[PDB]
């Protein structure tokens, strides 16, 4: 069992995925994609729920995957309050760079994904003590499915940077 | 549309 913030994420990424079946993926864009105009910018809530939507079911399998097992062991160990805050800077910046590479046209949790994993691994090599790590086996197929990269590409590196740059920085402390 | 992954 996964703590409160991890099922939220996985229930909200459900619930949207459930509506984007029976509006189509479209109607659920137009309203959760990050700003496409700068006239909705105060649209706040486009920053954030922009993750939330996937394409296809292997898309949302995959990411609410890598987001139990990889989330779940920050809620665990590193408490609630740590993944939200790992979560909102990751989607927010790996959105903002995504639009910058291809515009507003995206979606999926796979930038704050990257960034968990990259948070978990940094964190696991320079704080062995916090009690996460990630196996080497899975920074390289982690590493396998990036240059692989139709892949939302500045969410990727986006969010690895993100959870690199804040592991580093809850490491120094 | 691009799928973040």
């Amino acid at each position: 069992r996964a703590g409160p913030v991890t099922w939220v994420m996985m229930i909200a990424c459900v619930v949207v995925f459930i509506a984007m079946q029976i509006l189509g993926d479209q109607e659920v864009m137009l309203w959760l994609a990050w700003p496409f105009d700068p006239t909705l910018k105060f649209e706040f809530w486009r920053y954030f729920t922009h993750a939330l939507m996937h394409f296809s079911l292997m898309h949302i399998l995959f990411n609410l995957l890598w987001w139990w097992y990889l989330g779940g062991a920050v809620e665990k160990r590193l408490g609630s309050g740590k993944l939200i805050v790992i979560t909102l800077i990751s989607a927010l910046l790996s959105g903002y760079v995504q639009q910058k590479f291809s515009g507003p046209w995206f979606g999926g949790l796979s930038g704050v994904v990257f960034a968990l994993m990259g948070y978990v691994w940094l964190r696991g090599e320079r704080d062995p003590q916090s009690g996460i790590y990630l196996q080497r086996g899975l920074i390289i197929f982690a590493l396998i499915w990036i240059v692989a990269g139709s892949m939302a590409n500045g969410a990727h590196i986006a969010g690895l940077a993100v959870g690199l740059a804040m592991a580093f920085v809850d490491s120094l402390n | 549309v691009r799928m973040a992954a």
